[PDB]
Order: C-alpha cells, then structure tokens, then sequence
DNA sequence: CACTGGCCGCCTGGAGAATCCCGGTGCCGAGGCCGCTCAATTGGTCGTAGACAGCTCTAGCACCGCTTAAACGCACGTACGCGCTGTCCCCCGCGTTTTAACCGCCAAGGGGATTACTCCCTAGTCTCCAGGCACGTGTCAGATATATACATCCTGTCATGTAAGTA
DNA sequence: TACTTACATGACAGGATGTATATATCTGACACGTGCCTGGAGACTAGGGAGTAATCCCCTTGGCGGTTAAAACGCGGGGGACAGCGCGTACGTGCGTTTAAGCGGTGCTAGAGCTGTCTACGACCAATTGAGCGGCCTCGGCACCGGGATTCTCCAGGCGGCCAGTG
C-alpha cells in the first residue's frame, strides 16, 4: 500500500537531482550527518549557476549564428562575466580559447 | 611669412650665451615664447642645426646630431 | 555491456533546454559542463565541512549551506544564489 | 615590385586568428615525445592514454597563454612591446616561483 | 626505446603561435629557449605528481584522469577531461 | 559610534614604514590614497568573510580563530593566532 | 652647517631598521578603529576580541609587505627606484585581483 | 572550573630539547608551531584524503599519507620524510 | 591480569601522540576507516618536520646570541631555507618579519 | 634683389591581398528512442545533535587623565622620471627547400579492469590508568639604560688634467 | 707654434652621527612542580574492505607508405631597444608643532561560554520502481570547398612649404 514514488528534485521544483547530490554528499565524507534541506539548497545554487552560465553560452552561440555550444562559446561566457570571471579565474576550459583582447599600445596609431 | 628659420635659430642661441652650450629644448621653449610652430617645423629646425653646425657658424658644444648643447663660434 | 559511469548529462541538457528552447549542445562542451558542476559542488561542500567542523557541528544544514555560498560566490551571484535555495527550501518544506 | 607587408601586420593579423581560433598550437607528436621523455626521467616504461597527452597539453597551452600574457603586460610596463627573458623572470616572481 | 633530447621538438614557430595567442607583438630571440625551460619545469612538476598518482593506483599507464588530478592539486585546474 | 573617515586613519608615514619593510627606497606621493583603497579592499573581503563566519556561529563578537578561517579562504594562511 | 644626509641614506637605515624589526608598523588605534567602521557596513554592533584585531592587523601588514616587494620588482623591472600606482595595478593584476 | 582547550606543546618542547638541549621557547613562537603542525596535518591529511577517496579506496593507510607526503614536500624533504615514516612504521610493526 | 600500559608514540620510537593524531584524523571526516600504521607514519613525518624547523631556529638564535626562540628566529628559518619557503609560500608568520632583502641597484654608488 | 628650381613633408587615390560573406555538399555527432538496472524513494524506527533556557564571569567597551611619539607641515634641495633623439642591430616577413607530422592502415600484446575469493585489519566497547595539563610559583634571559668604540657618511682640501690666452 | 694660468676632477683626512658593544638591573615570561581526569591503551569480536588470481579486450604501442603543411634557412630591412643628456619636478630630510596614540586605572555589562533538557531529525534498512544511462540510428547542423565583395594595407602619385642658386 505503498505511495507513488514522487521525486525530491520535483519537490523543490528543480531538475538538478535532489537524491543523488544527497548520495554525494553523504558518501562524500563532510559530515557523518547531512541535513534534509541541504542537498536541495545546493542543488538550487548549482542549478542557477548552471542556468545562467548556459545562458550566457546561449546569447554568445546566437550571437556566434552557431546553434549549439562550443567550448569556445563557454569561454567567452566564463571570462565576460567579471563575478564569473573571479569566481572562475584558477581554472581552464579545454579547447576554450582566450578572450580577443589588445593592449592599446600593441594597435598601431 | 617674415624670416626664415635659421635666423631665429641664431637669434634663440645668441639670447643667453651661457658658459655651456643652449640645450634643445630650452631653445624651443626661447623659439615658443617668442613666438615659432615648432610642432610642425621639428624636422625644420633640426635639418637647420645640422646646416648651421656644418656651415661653421655655430658649434657643437657636447651632445651629437640634434641632442646636446649648442655655442657659438669663436668670432 | 559496460558499468554505468555517472554523469551530468540529462540535468544540464534539460536546463539548457528551459533556458533554450532551441539551441544544443556539443558532447566536450557538454563534458566541460560536467566537471564544471563537479568542481563547484566539491568547492561548496570543502566548505560546509570546514564550518561543520569549525563550530563542532556534525550535520551539513542548509544555513551552512547558505554560509558557504556566501562566502564562496561574489555580489550578486551570492544573493541571486541565495534567493534560489531559499525558494527551493520553501517549496521542498512544503512538500 | 614583389608584394611584401609592413613587420607587425602579418603578426597583428594572425594575433587575431589565434586569438579567434580555438585549436591546439603545439605540434602534437612531438609534444607526445616530449612527454613521454619527462615520464622515463620519473619511472621507466610508461604508458600514456591519448588523453593524458591531450590533457597535458591543455594545460601546457593555458600556463603559457598565461604566464604570456603577463610577460606582455611586464613588456608594456616597461615601455616595450617585446617580451624579453626579464619578463618571464618577473612575471614567474610575481605569480610565486 | 629511449629519448635523449625531444625540447627542440617544441620548435620556435610553436612558441611563436603560443605567443600570438597571449596577445604577444614581439618576441626577442632568447625566449625560446628559456620558455623551453619554462614548459619543462612546469612538465615535471606536473608529471612527477601524476607518476606518484599512477604509482599511488599501482598502474603503469598515465590517464587523463589523473593528469587533471595533478592539475587539480597544483592550482591550474583544468576543465574537460574529468570524468 | 559612527565612523566616518577611517581610511584616513592609516596615515603616510605608516605606509613608509610598510614600504620601508618591503625593500622600497623611493615612493611616489600619489601611492598612498590607493594603497588605502586597496588595503580598504583587502580588508572588506577578508571581514566580509569573518564576519560571515561570525553570524553563521550566532555569535556577533568577532574572534580571531574565524580571522584566521578567513585568511585561509583567502588562501592568506596566517599563523601565531591559535590555527 | 646643520648635518643632513643625502636622500635615500635615510631610507635605507630604515630599509634595514624595520627588516629588522618584527614590531607593526601602523598604528594600534586608527587601524582598529577603521577595522570597526568596515565591519559596520556588514552588520550592526560588532565586538571585536584584540586578538582579532591584532590577526588582521598581521594581515594587513604582511599582504601590504607582499604588495609592496612586488611593487618594487615591478619598478627596478621598469628600470625605476621609485614605485609608481602602474606598478601596483600590474602586481596585483598578474597575481589576480 | 575550565573547560578543556587542547595544543601541541609539550611534544614540540620534547622534540625540541631532543634536538638541542639548552635552547629555550617563547610563547609565541610556540603558538606558531602548534598552528603549523596543525597546518600541515590538515594538508597532509586532506590530500590523503583525495588520494583515498578518488581511487575507491575507504581507508587511509601509510602508503596513502607516503603518497601524499611524496607529493606535497618537495625534493628531499619527501626522502628524509619517507625514510623515517618507514622506520617508524617498521619500528611499530616490530613492536 | 591486565598488560601494562604502554604508549605507541614510544612503541614507534617517537615523541609526537600516534594515538591523539589517529583520534583528530578520526574526527576529521578525512575517511572513515584509518589503518593503524597511518598515524604512526603522519607523527613520523610531523616530527621530523619540526625537527629540522626547530634546528634551524635554534641556529638562528644561536646567531642572535638568543638562548629562546623568537618567531623572529622562525620566520628566518623558513625564508633561508628554499625547501620549506617553498612548503610555506603563501605563509604568514605572525611578528616574523621578512628577510633583510635589498636589491643590488637600490644600493649607493 | 627677386625669381625660380630643387628638396623635403604631407595628403590622397588606387591596386592587391587577407578576409567576409554568400552559396552547395557530404558527413558524422547530436539527439532521440529503446532496453535495462540500480539507485532514489517510502515508511518506519531509534538514537542522538543541536536548539533552548538559564546562569556565570570576563573581557570588550566606555570614560578619563597624563604623556610624550608620532604625525603634520614646510622648506630646501637633489636626484629621478622621463622626454627626446640618435644609433645599432635584431627580429619579422617572405621565398625556397626540406622533413617529419599526420593520416590511415594494419598487428600485436599488455595492462586496465572486473569478478570472485578469502583473510587480515580495523572500528567498537568496556575497563583502566597515566600523561597532558590548568594552575601556581619562582627566577633568570632579556628588555632597558648608560656609557664607549667604531663605521659610515658627508664634506673640505690638495694634487692633477685639461681648456684658454699669449709671446 | 709652444708656453703659462684658470677651472673641473678625483683622492684623502677628518668630524658627526648613527649604530654596534659592555655592563648593571629588574622583571615578568618561561620553566617547572602538582592534582587530576580524560583521553589513550588492552583485549576481543564482527565483519568487511581489500589484497590477490584469472581473464579479456580494449586501448595502447609498434610500424609502414604518402603528402604536404610546417619547420628550417637565408635576405632584407625597418622598427624597436636602448644609451645618453637635459629638465623640471616631487619626494626626502630635517626642523618645529599638534595631537592624538598610548599607557594606566575604573566601571559595566553583554555576550561568550558552559550545563542541563529534550525533541525534532537524520541515519538504517527492506521493498519498489522509474529515472537515468548504455546502445543504435538518422539527419541536419555544420565542416569543407568554391566563388564574389569588402576592407585593409602599402605604396605611387599629386600638392604645399621652404630653401638656395642664379640672372
């Protein structure tokens, strides 16, 4: 006499998977207990990140006429954001490319 | 019009006759002050110093080519 | 056959397509996307177990989830983050 | 009169092609053996996934895109547009090696 | 079998094309060989903690995984190969 | 209570002395306001941390060992203040 | 006459006077003071512990030693002895701020 | 009445008198080795606990910390570090 | 009836507490199983750290005609030695000061 | 003395080439469907981590009175950034020759890596005890002060080399 | 044309001052004794992670032929590095002054912290399923090829300004 099985991350509302980044965390080793509303906090903050940053992507790839994301357009995303940018100055995106960006001096006159 | 410019070259470095040669810029600024484009006739007046050096007019006190200090002959 | 090895695919394919009804997505731009998520949840779970510790408290809350994206995430990132959990929490508690 | 342009153009105009462009700019091969020559200085009879040498090379093109583009702004600082070796030095001692 | 000298491998025009990408007008001529230098130092301090990651597996065969590992560790974390 | 001007307070020849410290003969006049706003941002970010560390205690006195917390975020480890 | 040293003499004896000294370099008052008015644009009514005060203040001075030698090596880079605001800008910038 | 606050003092005044006799410590710079070896034992620690974690493995052993301390100290630090880790080990397997 | 106690610090021939080092590593959700030799080789390799670092300032002190040790004589420690100045990069010494670190042209003449 | 050619700098249009942009075409990755299985889910339970109230005590804060150390400021100086120019050479651009990178194609085998097994090892629990420690005390290494000795820095002075007037 | 004299320069002695150096002194921070209790150790068990044996197949390594894009080399040359030299300013340094930090003392209390209660809350676990991943197939988005237009670049050519030679 079991419920139906309903979804967690369908519970918050969210696509971003409520269980799993739950099974994560506990077999993570962070804690030995990991509270109800945390996995689903997290996956809410992971989920706008990831939102915004295909967003981004999106507006670079129709600005690019390209249909689908590149990595080159995941780099223009990341480094055109300056919070993206200091959030994610340490990492590099494989294939990505840099910025098109000329020192004044380097122009001719 | 009025005078060409190696007259108040001569005129710029007969002024003062210091004991050192007249520097370059201190003879734009005397040339500025008394009134002279000097930004279009950089090229002007530093062919004219070369022309007055080398004619024996005026001589070269320190520096070479443009740079340096210019005094006048001996008479 | 083969073991499954976990991804991010469907989740981020399906957000893509919410914030993008039309566009795609490339395969390595797609693994990109995946380590990207890893990291950040890596990143804002180092830091809920170092609050955990640092106050002798054994249970990951979502206030030390919100502290750690506070402190991990700049300006209005932070906030917009902030608001989006706190949304969610609401809704989650409201089953 | 043979056609020939002006040192810089050739250089600005394909810093716009590499900078627009995404792909690899070490020869891969040869970066390959290079590896490969650092991995028996460790550990003999090493054995590399293609990956690995990708992935090495990866970020051997974001390290040196890096530590260039802050030589560049060392060369700039110093009223330059040449990258020299006290460049690299400083920009190494700033960025802590 | 083994290899003596491959540096030169990553020739002038390579270090050209990593300068042109870094923005990079000019290059003297000296740089080469000190950026040679640069790419090496930085190939065995990556390297030498991939080998004691492989090693730590009890593999003989480098991965990816375990470069981006070396990576992760080192502070240049890179994006696109882990998993 | 209120404070008003306190970026100030970190006078000129404090910041002498702290370049005195680094090994600087020689410093321009127009240094010091902005060696005031960076150590200005300096500080906003680590006590926009500690302080964050602090409420999240639901404590409002702040203590050092979260000063010493916020340096380490910041990847700024400092010790001799009981790390 | 009156003695007077020649410039830069007296900025060495410090040179060596505060690298050799340990003790801070700002003062106590005004730097807790300016500690307490940042805080207070985050929350309202902040004690502070002086050994927190004190944490900072070693923070500031050392960040403050850092940006400064490298400042310096930005400036004998650029063939100066004198540090100008382009020097801090390029330290920061290529150490990431 | 007090609660209880631990450090590491009297390990680093035996080590200490062990390496010179007549050479003292002040307060200070005794706090400063309790928070450094509180320091390192974070990294070792951490670090060990990646090495453990990523290759499935849910036990940290001494060849997990001779791995991690073969990667954090460099050059002959590890080797001084690894030969008497060895010995010591050897020593409490002997005992 | 029952074996004397005996310290596993002194078991491994070493100073620093194999056994309190095992109860933080434990406590410190690194993994939740540590096998015994773990501890014994992380005392090991932490007491032969201090080891040399203890050396070092008392030889620094010695040079300072200073019979106890100042952080002064710590942060010299550190910054003389290249092998632990790289360990401690981005360290702060509290009241340590820096190195006496003059550049060649900032020198007279 | 005035005219006029000649040299230099500046402005401008035109030719060529890299690139942008417009098509077609064929291709292979992306996306979507299907099968599968294994991990999220439900529900309950149990033990416990942390919230909550309360009580103590200590240290952070507020105030104040002297007390000089430091900060402010100004003035004089000098040395340092720096702007300009001149020179030299060094690296960019381009053409030619070479060469090995790449592709692509095929063989082999060795190692990841998976499953199974069986076993050592480690967490757990109870008991016991001794080592680390808060706390107290005392006491000498070092801070502090005073008095010397030398290092060092800046300057005045003397011998020398060189430019200049002149017999 | 060579001789004698004035100015710039460099070397050296010497004084002022800062900094090392010897010694008295007191002091409080370091060093050590003590009650203790709490965390470390002993012993034994459950059980499970993990080492190890066997296999496979997939991925890595090895190698061979062809092409050509890329590397190498040489020439030329122009543009950048940089040395030097003057200038003007802008900090350094040293004097005096203000004041405000700093030290010492006092009082308050607010919040840190520590103790007891309990109760919500999260881990554990058997049964269940459907959500997400492995595999397969297609096609259309896109890479590649090809052709026309555009922009950019570099240089040839035309015009003005000044200057110098000559009738």
């Amino acid at each position: 006499a079991r419920a139906k099985a309903k979804t967690r991350s369908s519970r918050a509302g969210l696509q971003f998977p409520v269980g799993r980044v739950h099974r994560l965390l506990r077999k993570g080793n962070y804690s030995e207990r990991v509270g109800a509303g945390a996995p689903v906090y997290l996956a809410a903050v992971l989920e706008y990140l990831t939102a915004e940053i295909l967003e981004l992507a999106g507006n670079a790839a129709r600005d690019n006429k390209k249909t689908r994301i590149i990595p080159r357009h995941l780099q223009l995303a990341i480094r055109n954001d300056e919070e993206l940018n200091k959030l994610l100055g340490r990492v590099t995106i494989a294939q990505g490319g840099v910025l098109p960006n000329i020192q004044a001096v380097l122009l001719p006159k | 019009s009025g005078p060409p410019v190696s007259e108040l070259i001569t005129k710029a470095v007969a002024a003062s006759k210091e004991r050192s040669g007249v520097s370059l810029a201190a003879l734009k600024k005397a040339l500025a002050a008394a009134g002279y484009d000097v930004e279009k006739n950089n090229s002007r007046i530093k062919l004219g110093l070369k022309s007055l050096v080398s004619k024996g007019t005026l001589v070269q006190t320190k520096g070479t080519g443009a740079s340096g200090s210019f005094k006048l002959n001996k008479k | 056959k083969r073991s499954r090895k976990e991804s991010y695919s469907v989740y981020v394919y399906k957000v893509l397509k919410q914030v993008h009804p039309d566009t795609g997505i490339s395969s390595k731009a797609m693994g990109i996307m995946n380590s990207f998520v890893n990291d950040i949840f890596e990143r804002i779970a180092g830091e809920a177990s170092r609050l955990a510790h640092y106050n002798k408290r054994s249970t990951i809350t979502s206030r030390e989830i919100q502290t750690a994206v506070r402190l991990l995430l700049p300006g209005e990132l932070a906030k917009h983050a902030v608001s989006e959990g706190t949304k969610a929490v609401t809704k989650y508690t409201s089953a | 009169k043979p056609h020939r342009y002006r040192p810089g153009t050739v250089a600005l105009r394909e810093i716009r092609r590499y900078q627009k462009s995404t792909e690899l700019l070490i020869r891969k091969l040869p970066f390959q053996r290079l590896v490969r020559e650092i991995a028996q200085d460790f550990k003999t009879d090493l054995r590399f996934q293609s990956s690995a040498v990708m992935a090495l090379q990866e970020a051997s093109e974001a390290y040196l895109v890096g530590l260039f583009e802050d030589t560049n702004l060392a060369a700039i600082h110093a009223k330059r547009v040449t990258i020299m070796p006290k460049d690299i030095q400083l920009a190494r001692r700033i960025r802590g090696e | 079998k083994v290899l003596r000298d491959n540096i030169q491998g990553i020739t002038k025009p390579a270090i050209r094309r990593l300068a042109r990408r870094g923005g990079v007008k000019r290059i003297s001529g000296l740089i080469y060989e000190e950026t040679r230098g640069v790419l090496k130092v930085f190939l065995e301090n990556v390297i030498r903690d991939a080998v004691t990651y492989t090693e730590h597996a009890k593999r003989k065969t480098v991965t990816a995984m375990d470069v981006v590992y070396a990576l992760k560790r080192q502070g240049r974390t890179l994006y696109g190969f882990g998993g």
